[PDB]
RNA sequence: CAAACGUGCUACAAUGGCCAAUACAAACAGUCGCCAGCUUGUAAAAGUGAGCAAAUCUGUAAAGUUGGUCUCAGUUCGGAUUGAGGGCUGCAAUUCGUCCUCAUGAAGUCGGAAUCACUAGUAAUCGCGAAUCAGCUAUGUCGCGGUGAAUACGUUCUCG
RNA sequence: GGUACACGAAAAACCUUACCUAGACUUGACAUCCUUGGCAAAAUUAUGGAAACAUAAUGGAGGUUAACCGAGUGACAGGU
């Protein structure tokens, strides 16, 4: 019905690491509209990663997000009611956003202390494909594989 | 609450009646509408008829009620039991 | 649906204020504001057979000036300038003797295209038991022949003494109400009938005034040929 | 030659703007027809007051209309006037709406 | 063992002194003058 | 040959003075260190966004006067002021600066609160039942 | 019981706190504008007729 | 006032609590008013007392930055309730004003079925001002600025 | 119901107040029209008073009655 996609707020330039994705995840962990608070959290957590993994923080972060990154998306269609979850390929732009969004929800629920250590622990746990964000991606992939029959089915 | 410099408050009509009533031995109930007057040391021993809104309820002041307001020792509304709506 | 008052929507853009004064304090801002309502209402309710279209009031720290436009000033003037002195005493009592009054009865031009006397004339016909259709049609045709734009007359109330209230409208021409540049004059009157109250509303269109000024010049007041 | 009044700081304010500009133009024109050095007709910020009032008499507080009232203000300070200018000053006249705050 | 009394009594003494002092100094205002609209100093 | 620029953003003016120098630019905001005036974040660099990709080696001495706004609004104001000052020395820079759109007023200001609403665009909770 | 309340308000009370402000055209007690001594619904008629100088509609 | 619902405020917390230093607004309002500074006071405030009829004088900006502390607990969370002592307005504060200080420290650790608002300087959030008003648990209403997002593939379903 | 429920009410201690209990009044606390005079209403101090209101006081701006202060007087005023 809308039949119009107006300018999608486009911004990418990043300074500390030149990785647009860093700015996106900053905006994801944003709460109460405090830019400085979120910037300190990400940069301090990145600083925490130097003393533990002894590797480049951007490389570990990319290795984590790409590993957390899903492939199939299960949407909603009508059939006598409810929905027989249909797996669809989500575009790349949404794909990174969902990966980043999942990272934040499981990072703000860890038994750890200040989100600095929390998100660092969550991110370090996702570079080895063994964590909480992985399980969600694993679950949606497994849920999608079971319902392959209804896949194609589109309106 | 009430400031210091100001002190207490009585209507001063009660004071003349109270002074007159303490000198007179055969004291009788005082029918007063002034619930704002604070109980002053001289009031002790007298009995008053404070206007609850409808009638004059009798309060006998003692050496202890001194300080509060004369209307505080009487009610204004009454509630003792509800009734099942259903 | 509900519409914004036509006169009130055009204030501060093309139309000036009927009372132009600056008071000293918020206490003198109320007295100088209620008094003029009494004066204006006095003029309009009684002394009506004159067709007073609008009365403006002008006051300074202490000097009150009244500019009264009428169609028949003989009734104000009276017999050899009698009623005029009489009306003057009323005004002085209302504001106070300590001031100076300066009545300035001015004859009006183009009497037709003024929503006040037209509404008053419409309202007068209804108290005299004149049939509504005939009264409205006759007033419109004289008004249309007088040479103005469209007129819209709405007369809501217990029409013709009925027990169920109705409303009758009669548009005749282009009356762009949503437009600000138009010169639309609006007035409202209460016809007091034996069966209740009748509300008559008259919208009159007097051309297009691209002028960005607020009055600053006679509107229908101007006397053309 | 004399002065008798140094630094006449006339201040103008009115509910209307165009009348205020017109009145400032007339004063300035007259004061330069006599031998006075006008500093300049500068504008001051206009104090605007706004009152919010529910239109209906009884219900529907959500639907509330609004009003504003601007008191346009101007400043003008005259250096030296003298009697030669005082006469024009007197017979200058000012449309009611405009308000003067002469502070001598 | 004063049991109230003394302290509240002093407050009562202050109040009774206040009540007997009462002087009808009824008034309504504060600052005064400087209330005008100026003119053309004679027009 | 000095250069002057007047930027604005979120009700915050700016007077940026560009002075030619060859002894390090030494950026300065209201006679105080920018690292002391503004937050220690990319905003301090956001101000260098048009001065980095072209150059700052020409060592332009910066004389910033901003009066109004918060700190992000002030940063946007000096950016617009700096870019407007940059439009007086060597007009090609304009072209490349135009590309990234860093020479246009953002036109974004806080909206007016509306009656019956809890804010610019919010609205009360609706209860049907 | 309106006119008597209006008349009593005009008359001075025996205590200063006993004095309230009513609308001067009608007798409405609540929603009275002290800036004008006129209630909120009398202000519409005066504002919509031009009786009050300077009162124009607002656009922001 | 045995109860039920609607709209808001405060929270259940280390994106934080407490302490210290400190940077950056717009709009509006003000002579029975704004009240600077000074003195007293743990504080609300009192006294003195200029300045401002106002782009002049007054109405402390807070979130934000840095440092210290708290170490996940029904707590240095959370403030209810209750007792006492003060301050202001007012003839008058018990029914039924609010503020400060001390004392206590309910529930509540993210809230069932079901629902509401919002498409940029918007949602969220932090302060400021005005109206009625002697004073007012207006946390309401009307305004002003500081920081400041996420998403829209599509009309198959849903409401109009 | 949507289109009522931080709505009328942009401020309920007194006042507001329209409600109840009481103490008081009757062309009335407010108004006109009529026969008729103005040589006041206030405010405040006394006494009795919960306060209304009474009995005594300075007898009051002014302008000769202008406005109002009254008498007489029935049409009537009045009702949130
Ligand atoms: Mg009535
Ligand atoms: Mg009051
Ligand atoms: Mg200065
Ligand atoms: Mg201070
Ligand atoms: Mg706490
Ligand atoms: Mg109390
Ligand atoms: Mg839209
Ligand atoms: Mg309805
Ligand atoms: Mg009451
Ligand atoms: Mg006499
Ligand atoms: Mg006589
Ligand atoms: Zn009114």
């Amino acid at each position: 019905m809308r039949k119009n996609r107006a300018p999608k707020r486009t911004v990418l330039p990043d300074p500390v690491f030149n990785n647009t994705l860093v700015t996106r995840i900053i905006n994801v962990i944003m709460e109460d509209g405090k830019k400085g608070l979120a910037q300190r959290i990400l940069y301090g957590a990145f600083d925490l990663i130097e003393q533990r993994t002894k590797e480049k923080p951007l490389t570990v972060f990319e290795r984590a997000v790409g590993n957390v990154m899903p492939r199939l998306e299960l949407r909603v269609r009508r059939i006598a009611g409810s929905n027989y979850q249909v797996p669809t390929e989500v575009p790349q732009d949404r794909k990174i956003a969902l990966a980043l969004r999942w990272i934040a929800m499981f990072a703000r629920k860890r038994h750890e202390k200040t989100m600095l250590e929390k998100i660092a622990n969550e991110i370090i746990d996702a570079s080895n494909n063994t964590g909480a964000a992985i399980k969600k991606k694993d679950d949606t992939h497994k849920m999608a594989e079971a319902n392959k029959a209804f896949a194609h089915m589109r309106w | 609450s009430r400031s210091a410099k100001k002190g207490a408050f009585v209507d001063a009509h009660l004071l003349k009646k109270v002074i007159d009533m303490n000198k007179q031995e055969k004291k009788r109930p005082i029918k007063t509408w002034s619930r704002r007057s604070t109980i002053f040391p001289e009031f002790v021993g007298n009995t008053f008829a404070v206007h609850n809104g409808k009638t004059f309820i009798n309060v006998y002041v003692t050496d202890d009620m001194v300080g509060h307001k004369l209307g505080e020792f009487s009610p204004t509304r009454n509630f003792k039991q509800h009734t099942a709506n259903r | 649906g509900q519409k914004v008052n036509s006169n009130g929507l055009r204030f501060g853009i093309n139309k000036n204020w009927i009372s132009r004064w600056t008071a000293n304090s918020h206490a003198q801002t109320a007295k100088w504001l209620i008094e003029d309502e009494k004066i204006r209402n006095l003029f309009f309710v009684n002394y009506r057979n004159a067709q007073v279209s609008n009365v403006e009031i002008e006051r300074t720290q202490a000097t009150v000036d009244v500019f009264v436009y009428a169609a028949q000033p003989a009734f104000l003037i009276g017999s050899e300038n009698k009623n005029i002195q009489k009306i003057t005493k009323q005004i002085k009592q209302i504001i106070g003797r300590t001031t100076n009054l300066d009545l300035t009865i001015n004859e009006i031009g183009s009497p037709m295209l003024s929503a006040r006397i037209i509404a008053r004339d419409l309202a007068n016909a209804i108290e005299a038991r004149v049939p509504l259709r005939t009264a409205m049609r006759q007033s419109l045709i004289k008004v249309l022949k007088a040479g103005a734009n469209g007129i819209k007359v709405l007369v809501s109330g217990r029409l013709n003494g009925a027990e169920i209230a109705r409303d009758k409208m009669y548009i005749e021409g282009n009356m762009p109400l949503s437009t600000l540049r138009a010169d639309i004059d609006y007035a409202l009157e209460k016809a007091q009938t034996t069966y209740g109250v009748i509300g008559v509303k008259v919208w009159i269109n007097r051309g297009m005034i691209y002028t960005k000024g607020l009055n600053r010049t006679p509107a229908h007041i101007l006397h053309p040929q | 030659n004399a002065v008798k009044y140094p630094e006449l700081k006339i201040k103008l304010e009115s509910y209307d703007s165009t009348l205020l500009d017109l009145t400032t133009k007339k004063i300035v024109e007259v004061v330069k027809g006599v031998d006075v050095k006008i500093k300049g007709p500068l504008p001051l910020p206009t104090k605007k007051e706004v009152i919010t009032i529910i239109r209906s008499p009884h219900v529907d507080k959500a639907s509330r209309e609004q009003f504003e009232k601007n008191r346009h203000k101007r400043l003008m300070i005259l250096v030296d006037v003298n009697q030669g200018a005082i006469d024009s000053l007197k017979r200058i006249k000012i449309p009611v709406g405009v308000t003067l705050r002469f502070s001598k | 063992v004063h049991g109230r009394a003394e302290k509240l009594s002093g407050k009562f003494n202050a109040g009774k002194a206040f009540l007997e002092n009462k002087t009808p100094k009824k008034a309504k205002g504060k600052t005064e003058e400087y209330t005008k609209h100026r003119s053309l100093n004679e027009l | 040959q000095s250069y002057y620029g007047l930027g604005r953003r979120k009700s915050s003016s700016a007077k940026v003075y560009l002075t030619p120098t060859q002894d390090k630019g030494k950026i300065t905001v209201n006679r105080r260190d920018p690292s002391e005036y503004f937050p220690n974040k990319l905003v301090i660099q956001d101000m260098e966004q048009p001065l980095d990709l072209t150059d700052l080696k020409k060592n332009f001495d910066i004389n910033v006067v901003v009066k109004g706004g918060g700190f992000t609004g002030q940063a946007g104001a000096i950016r617009l002021g700096i870019v407007r000052a940059l439009l007086q020395f060597n007009p090609e820079l304009k072209k490349i600066l135009k590309s990234k759109k860093l020479t246009t007023r953002d036109k974004r200001v806080k909206e007016r609160k509306k009656f019956g609403l809890y804010g610019a665009r919010r609205a009360p909770q609706f209860t049907k039942r | 019981a309106k006119k008597s309340l209006k008349v009593k308000q005009t008359r001075i009370p025996k205590f200063a706190v006993r004095a309230y402000t009513r609308c001067q055209r009608c007798g409405r007690a609540r929603a009275v504008l002290s800036h004008f001594g006129v209630c909120r619904l009398c202000f519409r008629e005066l504002a919509y007729a031009g009786a009050i100088p300077g009162v124009k509609k607002a656009s922001w």
